[PDB]
RNA sequence: GGUUGCGGCCAUAUCUACCAGAAAGCACCGUUUCCCGUCCGAUCAACUGUAGUUAAGCUGGUAAGAGCCUGACCGAGUAGUGUAGUGGGUGACCAUACGCGAAACUCAGGUGCUGCAAUCU
RNA sequence: GCCCUGAAAAUGGAUGGCGCUCAAGCGUGUUACCUAUACUCUACCGUCAGGGUUGAUAUGAUGCCCUGACGAGUAGGCAGG
RNA sequence: AAAUAUGUAAGAAGUCCUUGUUACUUAAUUGAACGUGGACAUUUGAAUGAAGAGCUUUUAGUGGGCCAUUUUUGGUAAGCAGAACUGGCGAUGCGGGAUGAACCGAACGUAGAGUUAAGGUGCCGGAAUACACGCUCAUCAGACACCACAAAAGGUGUUAG
RNA sequence: GGAAUACUGCCAGCUGGGACUGAGGACUGCGACGUAAGUCAAGGAUGCUGGCAUAAUGGUUAUAUGCCGCCCGUCUUGAAA
């Protein structure tokens, strides 16, 4: 917070650290899904509608 | 919890330990007519950023 | 629904008792599952399992096969377990002493062994002397020595065996079996 | 795209050792939340400078609350939009209390008349017509006369119950 | 009468039931089609390098 | 009738590079190949002999054999529902050392070196490749950089 | 740094025109008994390094030079395109969302680098 | 943009029907509300998996007991009855 | 000269040092292959997942297909013929599209309570004759993807530009 | 110049109404509050009161009422045809 108010005070802009964490909920059901995303869906354990997991953000994820 | 929110060293093994969360459907509703457009286009699907909380909390 | 990644309700493709019905074997099992459960000792877990095997996966262990496994360094005084039936082999002469725990012994096999001042225990006897299966040497027989398995793979250039009912020239030794009669195999 | 908020979006190219400290660029953006704002900032930037977001970052995002949000204003609005057969530029005026107010009727008005959904419309400039009689579009000049007063003929009180034991009057 | 002629439809579904795997892998792999003289000499470099090790046990 | 000769559909695959026809440079003949080398297969249609069948164009594999003028290469190839093992007799003119393996060896040499200079300090290493991460917080300044503010552009035909 | 022999990458090296080139080298060049090849000692072969010459080859320099190379927030985040929608539109076709992204064009810089061995004011 | 002309077929008829005109029509936006065999929690059946347990101790050891997950089906395969 | 697709690699079957074998190869104990002996295990060499991995034998049915988005060939076209990837129908009920193989939503043991999807909420019919800004008057209005069609061309109707 | 408020988010802040469920059957576990003895909302409901006798209730059946339900068998890409 204060980092933001300082930067403002010094005529600058504290641009925040990119989020390292996201939560993913799957909202589409299980029929008619294309093979590629379907695979990725399972490798994040989202294999059933409204189920959700955490994901660490890197380029690879 | 800490090991998650901070990511950090054994996040992997911490998070994997965690069985996928079984949320309900959103009590309150999805807040949009059709869900299978993007959040930017009028609702659901894609990164809705720090809006995910209001969503999850109603599915929780 | 569930995007299943795994076949649901699949059964461990593993025998779980003997299919057999020899009450004495079921008794032998009832013994070694007790041992297997109430101890560590890998040996019992292994014997337990191996009592479930079908007659094909219990090929016979020979008396020469035992003798030769006993010329192993530091093994001359171990007690050879053969969850199966030990047979006789006229082809070794000098045969050592030792005590052998098997399921069955052929006539000549408990001769040979005994005559050499050796012993022929049973696995439930063995159980007592060696609760945790100590000083034991487990020996299985040659499975692939079977005659059935000769014909497994039968294809061009696999060099396996034909299922033929009677052999000779005039029986599948011509076209396809040589360069001079079309092609070879 | 709905109840509108106005945003300042300040962004830049990602720094290179060769170009540390690249130039900063700003837009005023009307969107309902900030995600759509940020997304709009790129949409436009991509069309002006040679940049996509994978090669840039957004520095700041701040809401621009109307300065005098209870003073009635005459607005100039310039617009670029897509019809079914061409694309066009277009000036129109809107009398309202805030920019955020104005833009919303702008966005509705474009749908009503030229059937233009939000996607097909670029908001060029928006501005408070300082000196009245710089207003040109009559349908606002009409409201600028001295001692403007008018009635609302044919009142239609909505009813609470389905039967009525009297024949209604429309008299305001 | 005329009938459909060809299609690969459904064929990768079929191939991917219990399929693809990888290729099976071994140290000391097949020596099929390797230069016969070299094999011949390898034969001898092995017998020798064997020998010499049993000589180192007495 | 249909036509499925050996070099079919290879009009552009076996063409030479624009302004690179003629004699194949000597470098090609001076590279040395041992077994276990990982080679890239890319036909040269001027050297007609020892040619890879068009399948293997663009495919990498390992040398299983070395001969007077050619390497033998092992390729894994999917037919049906399974990879099969494939042995190719390719003249060297159609073959190349795979740079990606050289990235690897060089990295292995790096990682033994890093590991030393840490035991020579008894400190920790951290040797696995990490993937490209988020971004940490920054403070960009406005000194000499008051944000130029832009707006969308009018329509205008130029034709 | 020159030069030569053997090279590597094979135009930043090639093309056109004009000059310039110490020293060494290379070259042109002199000769035809001999091995040798020609319609022709021109090529090829041998001989002298002696009679000559930098004219040429070769090396560099010039040129709003042709070509070729390099760059660029030059055009263009355009064209094309993977994914999305019970999006627009009679349709032809098009806009938007998350992504990838050129060619030509324009301008700017450049015009061989280099290994081994030998040799030179 | 909407509306009008351009706009002709055979039983009597179809925005699903009624009917609707500041709509109950067209464009757009805001909320609330209705509802699948889907999602969340729980009982029960079964199937599959993991575990405990006849140690001297009445009545099933192919048993008793604890735990998790899963359940569409032609042609066809096997199993328990 | 893309995009999408596509090959390979990311280590113990590894890395390093020492020096053994041979009839191959080198001018050459030079190489080449395969070894002895010694050293190196915290992240041992990216991510994420793993409901276990590996493996054998044997046999049923089937061997007319069809549909949708996209790519695409023949044809004026076709609810026509014919290929590409994928997802479907076939084999599959359930909720929505009145209706309907194939669209949308979602796949199914027997049930209770909750919440939703796609689609709806004047009345038939469960659910605001809700809120908000415009637009439109048709003596042939119009009313929702697949979808049950409409075009060139015109209008001093009316709206905004 | 000093405030308020909106919007958004947080509280291991305090509370009212309504609905469905009550599996298990000695004890063993993790806690909570207590100075303590003890108490508890802590590994699944108990307590208090009342109703029922040719009856309260439950099963079957017939009929009516709301919604829903085409003829099976078969060959077929496709059958109520
Ligand atoms: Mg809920
Ligand atoms: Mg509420
Ligand atoms: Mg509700
Ligand atoms: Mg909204
Ligand atoms: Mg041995
Ligand atoms: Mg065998
Ligand atoms: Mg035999
Ligand atoms: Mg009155
Ligand atoms: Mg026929
Ligand atoms: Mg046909
Ligand atoms: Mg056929
Ligand atoms: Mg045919
Ligand atoms: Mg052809
Ligand atoms: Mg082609
Ligand atoms: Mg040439
Ligand atoms: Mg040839
Ligand atoms: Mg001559
Ligand atoms: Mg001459
Ligand atoms: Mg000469
Ligand atoms: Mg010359
Ligand atoms: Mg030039
Ligand atoms: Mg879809
Ligand atoms: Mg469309
Ligand atoms: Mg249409
Ligand atoms: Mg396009
Ligand atoms: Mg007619
Ligand atoms: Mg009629
Ligand atoms: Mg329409
Ligand atoms: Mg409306
Ligand atoms: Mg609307
Ligand atoms: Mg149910
Ligand atoms: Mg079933
Ligand atoms: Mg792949
Ligand atoms: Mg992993
Ligand atoms: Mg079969
Ligand atoms: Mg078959
Ligand atoms: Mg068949
Ligand atoms: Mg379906
Ligand atoms: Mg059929
Ligand atoms: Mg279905
Ligand atoms: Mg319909
Ligand atoms: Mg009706
Ligand atoms: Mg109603
Ligand atoms: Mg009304
Ligand atoms: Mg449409
Ligand atoms: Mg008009
Ligand atoms: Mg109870
Ligand atoms: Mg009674
Ligand atoms: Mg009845
Ligand atoms: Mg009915
Ligand atoms: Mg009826
Ligand atoms: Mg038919
Ligand atoms: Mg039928």
């Amino acid at each position: 917070i204060q980092a933001k108010r300082d930067a403002k005070a010094a005529g600058s802009y504290y641009v925040e650290a990119q989020h390292k964490l996201v939560f993913v909920v799957r909202i589409k059901g299980i029929n008619k899904i294309p093979p590629k995303p379907r695979k990725v869906l399972q490798l994040l354990r989202l294999t059933r509608i409204n189920s959700g997991t955490f994901v660490k953000v890197t380029k690879a994820t | 919890i800490h090991e998650i929110i901070t990511v950090g060293p054994h996040f992997k093994q911490a998070n994997n330990f965690l069985w996928p969360f079984k949320l309900s459907n959103p009590s309150g509703g999805w807040g949009v007519p059709r869900k299978f457009k993007h959040f930017i286009q009028g609702g659901s699907f894609g990164n809705r950023e720090e809006f995910i909380n209001k969503l999850v909390k109603s599915m929780n | 629904g569930i995007d299943h990644t795994s076949k649901q309700h699949k059964r461990s493709g593993h025998r779980t008792a003997p299919k057999s019905d020899n009450v004495y074997l079921k008794l032998l099992v009832k013994l070694y599952t007790f041992l297997a459960r109430r101890t560590d000792a890998p040996f019992n877990k292994v014997v337990l399992k191996a009592l479930f095997l079908s007659k094909i996966n219990r090929p016979p262990v020979s008396v020469s096969r035992i003798a030769r496994a006993l010329k192993q360094e530091g093994a001359a005084n171990k007690t050879v377990v053969v969850v199966g039936t030990v047979t006789d082999d006229a082809r070794i002469f000098e045969f050592p002493k030792t005590t052998v725990a098997a399921l069955r012994f052929t006539a000549g096999a408990r001769a040979k062994i005994v005559k050499a001042g050796g012993e022929c225990i049973t696995l439930d006897q063995l159980a007592v002397r060696a609760p945790k299966g100590q000083n034991t040497l487990i020996l299985r027989g040659p499975r692939n020595s079977r005659e059935a398995v000769r014909h497994f793979g039968m294809g061009p250039h696999k060099g396996k065996a034909p299922r033929i009912l009677s052999t000779g020239r005039k029986f599948e030794r011509a076209r396809g079996r040589r360069r001079s009669k079309g092609f070879k195999v | 795209m709905a109840h509108f908020k106005e945003y300042q979006v300040i962004g830049r190219r990602l720094p290179t050792e060769s170009v540390p400290e690249p130039k900063l660029f700003r837009m005023r953006i009307f969107a309902s939340n900030e995600v759509i704002a940020k997304s709009r900032y790129w949409y436009f930037l991509q069309k002006l400078h040679k940049v996509k977001k994978a090669s840039g970052e957004i520095v700041s995002i701040n809401q621009i609350n109307e300065a005098h949000p209870t003073k009635v204003k005459n607005f100039g609005v310039w617009v670029r939009y897509d019809s079914r057969s061409g694309t066009h530029n277009m000036y129109k005026e809107i009398r309202d209390v805030s920019r955020v107010a104005a833009v919303e009727t702008l966005y509705q008005d474009m749908a009503a008349r030229h059937r233009a959904r939000f996607r097909s419309i670029h908001i060029l400039k928006v501005a408070e017509i300082e000196k009245t009689a710089d207003v040109k579009r009559q349908y606002v000049k009409q409201f600028l006369t001295k001692d403007l007063k008018f009635p609302l003929p044919h009142r239609v009180q909505k009813s609470t119950k389905t039967f009525s034991y009297k024949r209604p009057s429309t008299f305001y | 009468a005329k009938s459909k002629n060809h299609t690969a439809h459904n064929q990768t579904r079929k191939a991917h039931r219990n399929g693809i795997k990888k290729p099976k892998t071994y140290k000391y792999p097949s020596l099929k089609g390797v230069d016969p003289k070299f094999r011949r000499n390898h034969k001898h470099a092995l017998h020798g390098t064997a020998k010499a090790l049993a000589a180192a046990k007495k | 009738g249909k036509s499925h000769g050996y070099r079919s559909r290879t009009r552009y695959m076996f063409q030479r590079d624009f302004r690179k026809h003629g004699a194949v440079h000597l470098s090609t003949y001076l590279k040395v190949y041992k077994v276990g080398d990982i080679v890239d297969i890319k036909a040269n249609g001027s050297i007609q002999k020892g040619m890879p069948h068009k399948f293997y164009q663009g495919k990498t594999g390992v040398v299983y054999n070395v001969t007077k003028s050619s390497v033998g290469v092992i390729i894994n190839k999917m037919v049906g529902n399974r990879y099969l093992e494939k042995r190719l007799n390719l003249r060297v003119e159609h073959i190349k050392h795979s740079k990606c393996r050289q990235e690897f060896l060089e990295r292995v040499k790096a990682n033994a070196a890093k590991r030393a200079e840490a035991k020579a300090q008894g400190v920790a290493v951290q040797l696995k490749r990490q993937p490209a991460q988020p971004r940490e917080s920054r403070i960009v300044s406005t000194e000499g950089n008051v944000p130029q503010t832009l707006a969308p552009v009018p329509y205008e035909t130029f034709i």
